């Protein structure tokens, strides 16, 4: 017998979706992990990081109307950076205000939007999506431009003409990879903030779409930052060999660093949440229906020796830390 | 300095000497007013022109 | 040899006493029943990019258009001022000029620096191609300023503190003007072609004849060396920019020193001396990044352009008064109106 | 004009002090720095000191170091040399120059009789 | 016909605008790469004598020299047929990076004016940021002049006497100590006023060289990459 699709969670068409091997299954509309106020809570509390996220960011968002000269090559990618993320925090705040009612696929046929079978969720969905893979990206160009800067030491004020080169990587690889999401029916929608974004209720998303090129950003990032700080103090072991002392570079190595290490080991937690989600969800269906196998009249899977229960904290930090990687230019600006 | 030097350049102060034709600075300030008022409304400079008259807009 | 010193000192108090009683009254009270100039300042209408190194030198020709650039790197490149577009980049043999010339007509170009050459280029040729027309070689100091008057004889300061005039043709000296002690470092040409004057490192400026060899008039009353030079548009005056921060508008029938521009928060030299079209503003480049316009007949500050990063290097003015035209040492040159 | 006209020196008994005194017109005399250089019969245009502006900064070269002094005042616009006693390798023409530029520390005023402020100078032997 | 052919060679000065901007801009590449030097120093001072074996690569106002270290080219500049005069073609030389300053230290007289020629340079309003390389040529000259005992170094400087050969000096083997202390004291006689004025900026690299030594090129290469660091390192406010 094994698992068998519940009566109430029957889709309206061939959306393409397998759930557990089985067609036209679908999970509910309700989060229901959230019992009682506790989601509005969760609710009360995202919407304080909106309002603490973007009253970050806008002291690094008019830092470009002051002047256009004075931000080099290297200080490029940084402003794009930091403006993307500003409206990020933005567009989730305001789907935020948009509110979950809108949100799923609208006794109990209340379900989750799986697919192109939306109203709302193409255009928040190549935004949120589109622009947080470009933030990524662009902090990799920053990356790369500083081992560009100082590992070589090109021009710093010259490569600059190159810039549109890179922006053809920068708006192009999410680009490139923000159409399949909405293509063959793969995008599905938050019900605990509101919000239509990917990976939440399936195991093929998260895994190759969103967690491995978000994860060979940082290693890359984190790669050349490395090569960057290495060339730079190799440059400084050539000092300290003749009669002649050096301060500064000490400033600038700790500058770099923290300013590094306020968005690297952060989007480092990022990807502990997504990992511990994308592990444990696909249990977490099998003990959600050997608990709830009862109230569906739907069979009972015979060996649910081990019962899982997501936690509060975890997703507390998750939907606090996911947008947190957007402030680390506002320490730039500091 | 040199004989040759001082002789060379006393011959030319004394060349320079033989034609005066000096005048008076008055009236030497006065053509300078007079070439200047003479020419002051066709000086691109001093008058701003339009944008649609001058190809320098 | 004490006759020949008294000699010396009796015909220079014989022109000082000239000079004294010809200065029946100066021109600064006479230029009072006048109007004050208003401030008019100008502002950059475009900018000039492409030049590789610092530019030097700088000529406009006769049609206010196409600009002549000289840089260190060794690049003439000539500009559309309207538009905005490099006609022509001529490449250079000696990568070290200080100087460029514009013919009356379009057809030829002129260079010269520390090669001791002074190269000539046609533009308007039959292949259609920028080559070397002329290499007028003589002198043996470093050029300064070469100037055209048609197109078939030029005139050229040099640093051997003798200046020339040339056949083109021939190759060879038509003139040479000797004279001055030190480095001759500008040259402006009258408008009517008759009379022209150099500029030294004597505090001296000198005005020659270009019909004879001879020296018909010199100027003292700087303090330090001469970097600019430029004749009044009427022909009968002119203004030396020297290295103690003051220019002086001298004239050339009284033989007198007229006009002292200067300012006591200004310490920097002055390099770059052009006129307007019709006199009035005087237009003079500073070592202090800046450049500054006064009046001919008030000597105030009639305004201040500033937008270089670093030393002014040439200063010009369209034969139709329109544009102004600086070019600094930060590879950038500055139309302004 | 500005000239530079000098004065003293010439036949001097050894054993006394004299001043060379140089008088300056033309060129304000307290924004410029001045040079004493030296002219030996058969050698070249030597350097011999240099003071500044205000006076403060005063530099000699060796063969004067301890035994000629230099100084100025602006205020009667003056400068002099003050000699003790003589030397039998200083028989020179002097001539006292300044650099053509006020507010610099650099100076060039040495050449091969071509320089052009620089005065006429007076013949000093012993 | 008249406004076709209006927009043609409008279309055909910007098609040859570009590609003389495209040419500039290719040249740029070239040009920011091959270091510039420009040499001085007097008659006596062996000026051809640094570099011999790319001194032939098989007109007389500036004498060139091409070479290349390191698949990095070194263009150096010497300027002989103008006057005595040098304030004003000076000036000319802003943007070189090096000053490659030739002092013999065997004749002197000829080292007070070197001397002077030094401070002139070091104290240029428009030299203010080149760094010069300074050469002590003749050292061998200057190894049997000090030991001949014919001429007194007390005579030319007064202040030998009360010098002393520095601890951080390393003599090379081989000498008496009295040559050493010679050749630092005229090191430190450059040196007094190569960290007078300069407050930071530019400084000096003083290097001891002959006719017989063949690594000339190599301490030009160093004195220049160690002046560019630094010349990026002060460009990045990085004090």
């Amino acid at each position: 017998i094994g698992f068998w699709c519940p009566r109430h969670l029957k889709t309206s068409g061939g959306q393409g979706y397998k759930f557990l091997g089985i067609d036209q299954c679908a999970p509910p509309c309700p989060n229901m992990y959230f019992k009682s106020d506790e989601l509005e809570f969760a609710k009360s509390f995202i919407g304080t990081v909106s309002i603490f996220c973007l009253c970050a960011t806008l002291f690094t968002f008019l830092t470009f109307l002051i002047d256009v000269r004075r931000f080099r090559y290297p200080e490029r990618p940084i402003i794009y950076y930091s403006v993307c993320y500003s409206i990020v925090s933005l567009m989730y705040f305001i789907g935020f205000l948009l509110g979950d009612s809108t949100a799923c696929n609208k006794e109990l046929g209340d379900t989750v939007v799986l697919g192109s079978q939306n109203k709302a969720c193409t255009v928040l969905f190549m935004l949120l999506y589109f622009f947080t893979m470009a933030g990524t990206v662009w902090w990799v160009i920053l990356t790369i431009t500083w081992f560009l800067a100082a590992g070589r030491k090109w021009s710093c004020e010259a490569i600059e003409q190159k810039a549109v080169w890179f922006h053809a990587v920068a708006w192009g690889t999410p680009g490139f990879l923000t159409v399949m999401l909405l293509a063959m029916n793969k995008v599905e929608g938050d019900n605990i903030s509101g919000v239509c974004f990917v990976g939440l209720y399936d195991l093929d998303a998260s895994r190759y779409f969103v967690l491995l090129p978000l994860c060979l950003c940082v290693f890359v990032g984190l790669s050349l930052l490395l090569a960057g700080i290495i060339s730079l103090n190799h440059v400084r072991q050539v000092i300290q060999h003749d009669g002649r002392n050096q301060e500064k570079l000490k400033k600038f190595m700790i500058r770099i660093g923290v300013f590094s290490g306020l968005y690297l080991v952060p989007l480092v937690t990022l990807l502990g949440c997504y990992v511990y989600e994308q592990v444990n969800r696909i249990t977490w269906e099998i003990t959600w229906v050997s608990d709830h196998c009862r109230q569906y009249h739907i069979p009972c899977p015979y060996q649910a020796k081990a019962k899982a229960r997501p936690e509060l904290a975890l997703f507390m930090i998750k939907y606090l830390m996911t947008l947190i990687v957007g402030i680390s230019a506002v320490f730039w600006v500091g | 300095t040199a004989s040759i030097a001082q002789a060379r350049k006393l011959v030319e102060q004394l060349k320079m000497e033989a034609n005066i034709d000096r005048i008076k600075v008055s009236k030497a300030a006065a053509d300078l007013m007079a070439y200047c008022e003479a020419h002051a409304k066709e000086d691109p400079l001093l008058t701003p022109v339009p944008a649609s008259e001058n190809p320098f807009r | 040899l004490d006759q020949l010193r008294q000699e010396a000192e009796q015909l220079k108090n014989q022109i000082r006493d000239a000079r004294k009683a010809c200065a029946d009254a100066t021109l600064s009270q006479i230029t009072n029943n006048i109007d004050p100039v208003g401030r008019i300042q100008m502002r950059t209408r475009r900018t000039l990019r492409g030049h590789l190194a610092k530019i030097y030198a700088m000529h406009w020709g006769t049609d206010s258009r196409l600009l002549v650039s000289a840089s260190q790197d060794g690049k003439l490149i000539i500009w559309d001022s309207y538009t905005t577009n490099k006609v022509h980049a001529i490449p250079l043999r000696s990568s070290w000029v200080m100087t460029c010339a514009y013919a009356p007509s379009g057809n030829y170009v002129a260079c010269g620096g520390l090669d001791n050459i002074c190269s000539i280029y046609n533009l308007k040729t039959r292949e259609g191609n920028v080559r070397v027309s002329r290499e007028l070689a003589g002198h043996t100091g470093y050029l300064s300023c070469c100037r055209f008057l048609d197109d078939n004889q030029i005139v050229t300061s040099s640093g051997d503190t003798t200046c020339a005039l040339w056949d083109i043709e021939t190759g060879q000296q038509t003139t040479t003007f000797t004279g001055h002690t030190g480095d001759v470092m500008s040259l402006s040409l009258a408008p009517d072609t008759r009379l022209f004057v150099s500029g030294a490192c004597d505090a001296s400026a000198k005005l020659w004849d270009v019909r004879e060899g001879m020296c018909r008039q010199t100027f003292t009353g700087h303090e330090s060396d001469i970097n600019a030079i430029c004749f009044f548009p009427n022909g009968n005056a002119f203004a030396t920019g020297s290295d103690d921060a003051t220019c002086r508008l001298f004239d050339l029938r009284a033989d007198q020193e007229l006009m002292t521009y200067s300012h006591d928060n200004i310490i920097c030299g002055i390099t770059s001396v052009s006129f307007s079209k019709s006199g009035r503003l005087l237009l003079a480049g500073y070592d202090d990044f800046n450049c500054n316009v006064w009046d001919a007949l008030k000597a105030d500050r009639a305004g201040v352009l500033a937008g270089h990063d670093n030393r002014v290097s040439c200063l010009g003015v369209t034969d139709d008064g329109m544009a102004v035209a600086t070019g600094s040492w930060d590879s950038f040159l500055k139309i302004w109106n | 004009q500005v000239q530079l006209q000098e004065s003293g020196g010439g036949l001097v008994q050894p054993g006394g002090s004299l001043r060379l005194s140089c008088a300056a017109s033309g060129f304000t005399f307290s924004n410029y720095k001045m040079n004493w250089v030296r002219q030996a019969p058969g050698k070249g245009l030597e350097w011999v000191s240099d003071i500044s502006q205000s006076g403060a900064s005063i530099s000699y070269t060796g063969s004067v170091k301890g035994r000629f002094t230099i100084s100025r005042d602006n205020a009667k616009n003056t400068l002099y040399l003050q000699m003790n006693s003589l030397k039998p390798e200083d028989t020179a023409v002097y001539y006292c120059a300044r650099c053509p530029a006020p507010f610099t520390r650099d100076c060039f005023d040495v050449t091969s009789t071509t320089y052009a402020y620089r005065g006429q100078g007076t013949q000093v032997t012993v | 016909s008249k406004t076709e052919d209006k927009r043609a060679q409008k279309r055909a000065e910007k098609k040859r605008s570009k590609l003389i901007d495209k040419q500039l801009q290719d040249e740029k590449m070239g040009y920011m790469c091959t270091h510039r030097l420009l040499l001085l120093g007097a008659d006596n001072s062996g000026k051809s004598t640094i570099v011999k074996q790319m001194r032939i690569l098989h007109t007389s106002g500036i004498f060139e020299t091409k070479f290349q270290v390191d698949k990095v080219n070194f263009h150096m500049f010497d300027v002989g047929g103008q006057r005595d005069e040098r304030r004003k073609w000076i000036q000319c030389f802003n943007d070189v990076t090096a000053i490659i300053f030739v002092v013999d230290s065997s004749d002197y007289n000829r080292l007070q004016e070197a001397l002077n020629l030094f401070k002139s340079i070091w104290n240029n309003r428009w030299l203010r940021t080149i760094s010069v390389i300074l050469f002590l040529n003749k050292q061998d000259l200057l190894a049997e002049k000090v030991l001949a005992g014919k001429s007194k170094i007390e005579d030319y400087f007064p202040e030998f006497a009360r010098y002393t050969t520095p601890e951080d000096a390393t003599p090379e083997p081989g000498e008496d100590p009295r040559v050493t202390r010679a050749k630092y004291f005229i090191r430190d006689e450059f040196l007094r006023i190569s960290t007078a004025s300069g407050d930071g900026r530019h400084y000096c690299y003083p290097h001891f060289t002959c006719a017989v030594d063949t690594e000339n090129a190599r301490r030009i290469f160093n004195d220049c990459r160690d002046i560019i660091q630094r010349m990026h390192l002060r460009q990045y406010e990085l004090l």
